[PDB]
């Protein structure tokens, strides 16, 4: 239901969605 | 002809190291890149 190369990045979260579901 | 231009592999470099009173072994972390250009 809920919806570059200029030095800006996004780091992935430490806790993945699978771990949050667990 | 048309040629797409893409800035080639870049990313951040983090160093994982324990306290200096234990050891000096380090690990390099290249962020958001594949292990091909490195
Ligand atoms: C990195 O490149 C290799 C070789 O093309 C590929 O098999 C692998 O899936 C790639 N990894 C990522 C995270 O894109």
């Amino acid at each position: 239901k809920v919806t570059k190369f200029n030095g800006l990045t996004v780091l992935p979260p430490l806790l993945t969605d699978e771990m949050i579901a667990q | 002809e048309i040629l797409d231009i893409t800035p080639c592999s870049f990313g951040g470099v983090s160093v994982i190291t324990p306290g200096t009173n234990t050891s000096n072994q380090v690990a390099v972390l290249y962020q958001d890149v594949n292990c091909t250009e490195v």
